């Protein structure tokens, strides 16, 4: 009958979306490798995509997926057993290696740009308009780490002017120097801008920028990474 | 066994539990203590329930059904083909959850990210034993409890709800709804809009943020952002399910007469109580 | 002990965003209102500016109108006190024309009627804004996605009403405007048709409607986790892969054995949402037409 029929061909349809979904989320990190990086000999019931083109909005190009994949960067790793399946060690420091908790990947070397072609994030001091709205004004508070020493000092906020959003605070250590710290790892509290993932010593081996008005790609990844890998690795310095 | 981006961040370390001892993989699976644990607890589970489906005679799915003890045994044990093996079901399944939760947790930590996916789940954990659990020990009887069925499960629903009239008048059951309407069309909306910038008409190009945040405003006169629906989500879901569980637990504990009778407090409040005219009235 | 991300530490406000041209005639786009410092905390702070042409001026009318349509019927109800109106709320009820007239216009307002001009009001209301969910998406020359999602939340509305009305020869069959009316209605459909449980569509929409709720509470607290790696910006992390992006599907092949890309989550996201309303419509446009029992068809399937 009329709902027999409509049922079973639900199950059908059914099972070529989930085909075709699984398909769909195949366009990145395939193939599957072997921890040495050449083809896996498995590679399941499914197959490939057809590649599908991105135009990118501001003439910066062309994205083809599925497309070459490679690390544009060397890995400090090496294994610890004979076998698939087991933990590969650091073979230097993993902060400063970008391993693990620490890790980035090679993202483009350009910031990211609104809708109108300008810089999505700017210093706030450059982005005129722009003040804060409501809770602690953080800049000038004192920075703390997860040992309970003074790193540096806020001397800036970092905005996302189209989300109208803090993504960084721009701090300055004992060198003079800045860095940037993102918003998503920092306790704003009343007397200072705490910092968990980090201790004080920690804070000058931030990857810095290379432009004191900008941020690239490449570059939020790389100082994201660092700084989330502390985390781990940080914490024979974490106290409470 | 391993995308294309993996290796680097397959590094030791971040366990709660054993150190190094549970540290690896078996192919794309993560194992750690707690996934020893979530086998251990899914195994003996799955084979009480194998064991629980002979005492029965059926080998049909859409016919096994292990239930709970009668009213008769109260808050004590059971013999196992009446009651006894859904008892400790519950506890191996509870043993399941808790440990899978606690599996994710430490995939969190070796991955650096934050803990908001195992804190989601605990709610999930929370409405499940509400009902096998906490309505139970509240009432008097693992007998109020839902039985392991697929058609079974459902009748029990069906009848549970229909002891207190129809209960579409349970207010907190009215609550919990909402959230699960809305919540699904706040899933829609972020799944069309994310797609609609990604995927444009013809030759244009990959629209912006700020086309999807035009988009809205243009539409309902306001947008939330990135980072504002993806809050809205978590938030509107695991609301869902704490209005749920909330009307569940006070469902035959505080109130255990008809739903619908429950909103004579309003209609009885003494300034409009007596006026003619209306429907009560 | 780390931030968690759910309500921001401190808000920044700047000039009001005009949003993007592109081919949208500004002519009709409002002037930016106040800034919610309440809503800022969570989203954003800006009620700006409402695009509103004509499309959307034909919507709000309609839509006040069947809004109005059943509010004057519940005072007529109420004998036009605010005292009753106010008890009675959830109780009044505008309610469809008896089956007498079955297919017809032709019934009075006191037995049909005015059901008929607020369903009316409320149709012209519900596809306008739908044209205008796809004209606004065009003048950004942005894909349908918006507009094909709302079609299947449409369906779901449009069999109740209308559609499966109309298969049985009778605008008996739609429900009535009220709160505690129209939940009877659904109680009530259920047991005339031997149980909706038994419905193999109404328990397959119940999968989806659950399973929107499992994923939106496993993709929003993902893209929380990798916020502190901007995963939030998830346009420019499809179209050049960051390392939020990375650990997201790391932390869900670790877990469960397979993953979704940022672009591909979405996908599954509007699929799984949709589904909810379009096995649902179809469970209740075959309930009373060609399915008298779901209990009964259960037993011999057929
Ligand atoms: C299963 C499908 C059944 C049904 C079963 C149920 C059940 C079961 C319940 C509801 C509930 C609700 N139903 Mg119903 N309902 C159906 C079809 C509808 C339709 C329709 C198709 O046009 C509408 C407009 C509603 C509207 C409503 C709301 C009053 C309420 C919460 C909705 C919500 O969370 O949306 C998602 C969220 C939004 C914010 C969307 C925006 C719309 C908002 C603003 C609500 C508008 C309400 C209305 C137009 C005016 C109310 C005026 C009064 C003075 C309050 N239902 C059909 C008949 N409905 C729940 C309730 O608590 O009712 C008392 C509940 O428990
Ligand atoms: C939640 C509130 C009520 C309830 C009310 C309903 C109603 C009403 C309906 C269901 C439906 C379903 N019920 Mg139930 N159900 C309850 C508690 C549970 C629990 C439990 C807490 O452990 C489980 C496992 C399930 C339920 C199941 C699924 C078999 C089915 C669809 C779920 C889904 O698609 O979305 C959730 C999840 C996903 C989309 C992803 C995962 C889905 C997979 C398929 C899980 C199923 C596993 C199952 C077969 C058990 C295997 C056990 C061992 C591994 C062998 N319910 C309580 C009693 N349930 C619907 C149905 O399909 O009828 C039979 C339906 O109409
Ligand atoms: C005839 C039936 C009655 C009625 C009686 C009840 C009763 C009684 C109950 C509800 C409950 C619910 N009702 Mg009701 N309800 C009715 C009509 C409705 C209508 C409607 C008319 O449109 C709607 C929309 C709802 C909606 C809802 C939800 C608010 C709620 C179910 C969600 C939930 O608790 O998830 C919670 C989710 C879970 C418990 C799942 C947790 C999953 C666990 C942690 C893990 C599972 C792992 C799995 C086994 C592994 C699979 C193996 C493989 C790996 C896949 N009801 C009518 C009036 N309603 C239920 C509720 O509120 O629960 C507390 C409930 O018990
Ligand atoms: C006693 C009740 C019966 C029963 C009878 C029914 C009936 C009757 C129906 C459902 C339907 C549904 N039921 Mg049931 N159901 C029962 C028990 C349950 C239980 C359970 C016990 O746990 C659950 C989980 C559910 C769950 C569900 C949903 C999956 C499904 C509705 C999907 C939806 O999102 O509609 C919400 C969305 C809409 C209605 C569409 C809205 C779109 C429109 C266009 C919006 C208009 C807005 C307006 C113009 C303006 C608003 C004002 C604003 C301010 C602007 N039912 C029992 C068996 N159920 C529906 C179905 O899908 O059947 C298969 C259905 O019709
Ligand atoms: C797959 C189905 C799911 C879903 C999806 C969904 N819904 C959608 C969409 C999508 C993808 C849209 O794009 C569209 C939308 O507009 O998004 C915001 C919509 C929509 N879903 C809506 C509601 C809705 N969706 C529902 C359900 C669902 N929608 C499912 C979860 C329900 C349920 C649960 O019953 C509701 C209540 C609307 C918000 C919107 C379509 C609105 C519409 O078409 O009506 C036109 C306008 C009016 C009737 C307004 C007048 C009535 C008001 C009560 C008066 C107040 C209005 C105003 C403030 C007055 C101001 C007057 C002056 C002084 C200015
Ligand atoms: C906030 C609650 C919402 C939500 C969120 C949520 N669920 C989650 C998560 C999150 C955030 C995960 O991280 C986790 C996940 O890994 O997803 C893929 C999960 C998860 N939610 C699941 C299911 C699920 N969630 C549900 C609901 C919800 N989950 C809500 C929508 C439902 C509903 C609606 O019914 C179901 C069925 C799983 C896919 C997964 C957890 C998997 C797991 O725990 O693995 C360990 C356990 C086993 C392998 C099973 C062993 C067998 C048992 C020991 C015996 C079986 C007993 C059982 C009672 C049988 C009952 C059957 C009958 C009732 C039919
Ligand atoms: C990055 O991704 C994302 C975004 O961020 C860029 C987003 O924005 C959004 C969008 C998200 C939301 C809007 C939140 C959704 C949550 C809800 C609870 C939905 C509630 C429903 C509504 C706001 C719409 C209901 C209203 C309707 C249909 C009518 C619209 C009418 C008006 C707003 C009033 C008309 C106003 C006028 C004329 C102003 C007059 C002014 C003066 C005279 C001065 C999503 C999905 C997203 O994914
Ligand atoms: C943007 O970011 C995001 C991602 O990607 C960047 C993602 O991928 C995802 C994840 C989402 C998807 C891939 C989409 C599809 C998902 C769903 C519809 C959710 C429902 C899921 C399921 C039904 C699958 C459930 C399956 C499970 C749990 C696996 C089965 C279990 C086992 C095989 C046992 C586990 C084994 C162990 C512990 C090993 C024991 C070993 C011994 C030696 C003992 C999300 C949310 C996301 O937001
Ligand atoms: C404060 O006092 C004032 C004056 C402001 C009024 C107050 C307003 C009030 C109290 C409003 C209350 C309204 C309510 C509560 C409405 C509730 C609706 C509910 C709960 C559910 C709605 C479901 C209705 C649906 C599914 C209707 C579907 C209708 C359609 C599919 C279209 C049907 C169209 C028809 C019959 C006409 C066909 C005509 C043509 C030519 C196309
Ligand atoms: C093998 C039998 C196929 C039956 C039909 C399956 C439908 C596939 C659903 C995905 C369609 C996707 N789309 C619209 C983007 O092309
Ligand atoms: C609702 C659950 C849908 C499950 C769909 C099938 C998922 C398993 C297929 C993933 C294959 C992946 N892998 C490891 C080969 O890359
Ligand atoms: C209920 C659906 C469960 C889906 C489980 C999917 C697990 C896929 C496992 C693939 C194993 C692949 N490998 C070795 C290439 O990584
Ligand atoms: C986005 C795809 C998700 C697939 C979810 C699969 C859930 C299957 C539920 C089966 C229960 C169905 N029923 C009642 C019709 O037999
Ligand atoms: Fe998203």
């Amino acid at each position: 009958d009329l709902a027999s029929l409509a049922i079973y061909s639900f199950w059908i349809f059914l099972a070529g979306l989930i085909y075709y979904l699984q398909t769909e989320n195949m366009r990145e990190g395939y193939p599957l490798e072997n921890e040495d990086g050449t083809p896996a000999a498995n590679q399941g019931p499914f197959p490939l995509p057809k590649p599908k083109t991105f135009i990118l909005p501001h003439g910066r190009g062309t994205l083809t997926v599925p497309g070459p994949e490679s690390e544009d960067r060397p890995i400090a790793l090496a294994r610890t057993a004979v076998s698939e399946g087991f933990p590969h060690a650091p073979t230097g420091d993993p902060m400063k290696d970008g391993v693990g908790p620490a890790s980035w990947v090679a993202r483009r070397d350009l910031p990211e740009l609104d809708g109108h072609g300008h810089n999505k994030i700017k210093p706030m001091k450059a982005a005129a308009g722009f003040h804060v709205s409501a809770g602690k004004n953080p800049i000038g508070l004192p920075v703390r780490g997860c040992d309970l020493e003074i790193a540096g000092k806020v001397v800036d906020i970092w905005v996302d002017i189209p989300e109208q959003m803090a993504r960084f605070l721009e701090v300055e250590l004992k060198d003079g120097s800045t860095r940037l710290l993102p918003m998503q790892m920092v306790k704003v509290q009343s007397n200072r801008v705490h910092v968990n993932a980090l201790s004080s010593d920690l804070f000058a081996g931030i990857p810095t920028i290379k432009s004191p008005t900008e941020v690239t790609l490449l570059e939020e990844d790389k100082i994201c990474g660092y700084v989330a890998g502390g985390l781990m690795y940080a914490a024979p310095k974490r106290k409470s | 066994a391993l995308l294309s981006f993996e290796r680097k961040y397959r590094v030791p370390g971040g366990t709660l539990v054993g150190g190094n001892l549970f540290d690896f993989w078996v192919g794309p699976f993560y194992v750690g203590f707690f996934g020893v644990a979530t086998f251990f607890f899914a195994a003996l589970g799955i084979i009480l329930i194998a064991w629980s489906a002979v005492l029965q005679g059926t080998w049909n799915p859409q016919l096994i059904s292990v239930y709970p003890p009668a009213l008769e045994y109260g808050l004590g044990g059971a013999p196992l083909a009446k009651g006894g093996l859904w008892q400790i079901i519950t506890i191996c399944a509870t043993g399941a959850f808790v440990s899978w939760a606690l599996r994710e947790v430490e995939i969190c930590r070796k991955l650096g990210i934050g803990y908001h996916i195992p804190f989601a789940f605990a709610f999930a954990i929370l409405a499940y034993l509400t009902l096998v659990l906490f309505r139970p020990v509240m009432m008097g009887a693992w007998g109020y409890a839902f039985p392991y069925g697929i058609w079974t499960h459902l009748d029990w629903v069906s009848n549970t709800g229909y002891t207190y009239g129809n209960f579409h008048y349970n207010p907190a059951h009215m609550i919990a709804i909402s959230f699960f309407f809305t919540n699904a069309l706040a899933l829609a909306l972020h799944g069309a809009l994310v797609l609609s910038a990604a995927n444009p008409e013809k030759g244009k190009e990959m629209r912006t943020y700020d086309h999807e945040d035009t988009f809205f405003r243009d539409l309902v006169g306001y947008s939330i952002g990135t980072l504002g629906i993806h809050r809205l989500g978590l938030l509107l879901s695991l609301s869902a399910v704490f209005f749920s569980a909330l009307c569940m637990i006070i469902t035959g504990t505080i109130w255990f007469d008809q739903w619908v009778d429950w909103w004579q407090w309003w209609v009885k409040l003494p300034w409009w109580a007596n006026i003619p005219g209306g429907i009560n009235g | 002990a780390e931030y968690q991300n759910i309500f921001s530490q401190v808000q920044v406000r700047g000039p009001a965003d005009l949003g993007m041209t592109e081919d949208v005639n500004l002519a009709n786009r409002s002037g930016v209102g106040p800034f919610s410092t309440l809503l800022g905390w969570f989203g954003n702070a800006q009620l700006g500016p409402i695009y509103l042409g004509s499309l959307g001026v034909l919507s709000l009318f309609s839509g006040l109108m069947w809004f109005f349509t059943i509010g004057i019927w519940f005072w007529y109800q109420a004998g036009w006190n605010p005292a009753v109106f106010l008890r009675d709320l959830f109780f009044f009820s505008l309610e469809p024309p008896a089956p007498e007239y079955g297919l017809s216009f032709a019934a009075p307002l006191k037995e049909g009627g005015l059901w008929l001009i607020a369903s009316f009001f409320m149709f012209v209301a519900v596809w306008s804004w739908w044209g205008r969910t796809y004209l606004r998406a065009q003048a950004l020359g942005m894909g349908k996605h918006t507009a094909w999602a709302f079609l299947s939340a449409i369906w779901l509305w449009m069999v109740l009403g209308f559609i499966r009305p109309i298969l049985m020869g009778s605008w008996s069959e739609a429900v009535p405007y009220g709160i505690f009316s129209h939940l009877d209605w659904t109680n009530n459909f259920s047991l005339v048709h031997g149980n909706l449980f038994y419905n193999p569509f109404h328990g397959l929409s119940i999968a989806f409607l659950y399973g929107s709720a499992l994923l939106f509470a496993m993709h929003g607290a993902t893209i929380l986790a990798v916020s502190r790696f901007g995963g939030e910006r998830e346009l420019e992390q499809i179209a050049d892969r960051g390392t939020a992006a990375e650990r997201a599907a790391l932390f869900w092949r670790w877990t469960m054995g397979f993953n979704a890309t940022m672009e591909g989550i979405h996908r599954w996201a509007i699929w799984m949402a949709v589904l909810v309303t379009l096995t649902g419509g179809i469970g209740i446009l075959l309930s009373g037409t060609v399915v008298d029992n779901w209990y009964v068809w259960g037993q011999n399937h057929g």
